[PDB]
């Protein structure tokens, strides 16, 4: 990061005159695609053996 | 034995993969962690608090 | 060691000592700004304004910490000395 | 984006890799079973046969185990975004950096494909001034504390103000509290207080 150092004193304070509304973006995965796999049409074919 | 693990190279395939990934997930999780500030703050050499 | 059969050990990104520094830069921005740099710019304030302030947070007014500054400094200090005795003894 | 992408890749890699399951022998003479039972004997060709739904089990299993590892990944990330939903949407949160990086208002949901966003207000500071601060005042002996506010100095006079923001204002009885003696704060400071009944009893 970069490199910076805070004032600090015994009586001192920095008290904020202004302020900017900003909006953060945050994405989430709730839901994935639901496959189904059955062992008789993957598994064989065609074939009653 | 190399020619007959071309039957499993799949299987090596999602082995390799899921190690990569539990790799970067690690390394990803060290991120999530720590580095929750991008700025240093270097510590005051007054130390009377 | 266990690497003489491939499994290789993959170093960290990140060294102890990067890891050593982001605690102490958080640690430095959480004794001399309070929560004011884990959102947004770092304010500068005195620590027992900001003890005060975290007394405000937990129902108990503002003015019992100065009239007991030192007993609740000595208490810290003697906390501290028993967490670093206590994991000194796993 | 990026979480939105890897569930789907993954999924998508994950059939494709079932798929190409099949392309393979496993040890066998053949991949597709209907090779070895024309060009073979059922009665000879059954270790073949059996081979096969060997590795095709193994196949399947690795996949089901690896879906159930990605389906309760899935399941904990949408414990995380109901919580965030019912914390930072459905109200205002007093978790401070769990509902974006600041002070949080609000936040807007929108609807995504196989996940959701969510739009937050935060509230950040932008320009801050240095000032000098006390935390106690004393007016007769009697130190006053502010209830809500800070004393700060532009270095003449006092004032208080809020927190998050600069509103100065004259020191006063309404906004102060006193406690105690005087000698009693490491740091103290000299001052006088409004007290705005004195001048209405007249
Ligand atoms: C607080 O910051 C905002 C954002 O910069 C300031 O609004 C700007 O003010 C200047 C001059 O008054 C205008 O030229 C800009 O168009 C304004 N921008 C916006 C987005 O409104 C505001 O003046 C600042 N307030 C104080 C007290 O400094
Ligand atoms: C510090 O604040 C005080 C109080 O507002 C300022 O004093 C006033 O300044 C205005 C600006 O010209 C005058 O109109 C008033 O008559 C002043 N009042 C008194 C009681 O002096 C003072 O100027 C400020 N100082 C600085 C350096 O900002
Ligand atoms: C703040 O006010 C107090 C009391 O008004 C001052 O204490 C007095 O200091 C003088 C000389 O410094 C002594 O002669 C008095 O006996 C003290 N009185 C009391 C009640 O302690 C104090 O000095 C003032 N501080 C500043 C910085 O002016
Ligand atoms: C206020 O002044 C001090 C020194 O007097 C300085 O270190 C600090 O950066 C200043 N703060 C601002 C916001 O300018
Ligand atoms: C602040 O600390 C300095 C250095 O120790 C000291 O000289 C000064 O008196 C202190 N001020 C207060 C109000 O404690």
């Amino acid at each position: 990061g970069a490199e910076n150092s805070v004032a600090y004193s015994n009586n001192s304070i920095a008290i904020p005159t202004n302020f900017t509304i900003s909006v953060t973006t945050e994405i989430l995965p709730v839901s994935m695609t639901k496959t189904s796999v059955d062992c008789t049409m993957y598994i064989c074919g065609d074939s009653t053996e | 034995c190399s020619n007959l693990l071309l039957q499993y190279g799949s299987f090596c395939t999602q082995l390799n993969r899921a190690l990569t990934g539990i790799a970067v997930e690690q390394d990803k999780n060290t991120q999530e962690v720590f580095a929750q500030v991008k700025q240093i703050y270097k510590t005051p050499p007054i130390k009377d608090f | 060691a266990q690497k003489f059969n491939g499994l290789t050990v993959l170093p960290p990104l990140l060294t102890d000592e990067m890891i050593a520094q982001y605690t102490s830069a958080l640690l430095a921005g959480t004794i001399t700004s309070g929560w004011t740099f884990g959102a947004g710019p770092a304010l500068q304030i005195p620590f027992p304004m900001q003890m005060a302030y975290r007394f405000n947070g937990i129902g108990v007014t503002q003015n019992v910490l100065y009239e007991n500054q030192k007993l609740i400094a000595n208490q810290f200090n003697s906390a501290i000395g028993k967490i670093q005795d206590s994991l000194s003894s796993a | 984006l990026g979480k939105l992408q890897d569930v789907v890749n993954q999924n998508a890699q994950a059939l494709n890799t079932l798929v190409k399951q099949l392309s393979s022998n496993f040890g066998a003479i053949s991949s597709v079973l209907n090779d070895i039972l024309s060009r073979l004997d059922p009665p000879e060709a059954e270790v073949q046969i059996d081979r096969l739904i060997t590795g095709r089990l193994q196949s399947l299993q690795t996949y089901v185990t690896q879906q159930l590892i990605r389906a309760a990944e899935i399941r904990a990330s949408a414990n995380l975004a109901a919580t965030k939903m019912s914390e930072c949407v459905l109200g205002q949160s007093k978790r401070v950096d769990f509902c974006g990086k600041g002070y949080h208002l609000m936040s807007f949901p929108q609807s995504a494909p196989h996940g959701v966003v969510f739009l937050h207000v935060t509230y950040v500071p932008a320009q801050e001034k240095n000032f000098t601060t006390a935390p106690a005042i004393c007016h007769d002996g009697k130190a006053h504390f502010p209830r809500e506010g800070v004393f700060v100095s532009n270095g003449t006079h006092w004032f208080v103000t809020q927190r998050n923001f600069y509103e100065p204002q004259i020191i006063t009885t309404d906004n102060t509290f006193v406690s105690g003696n005087c000698d009693v704060v490491i740091g103290i400071v000299n001052n006088t207080v409004y007290d705005p009944l004195q001048p209405e009893l007249d």
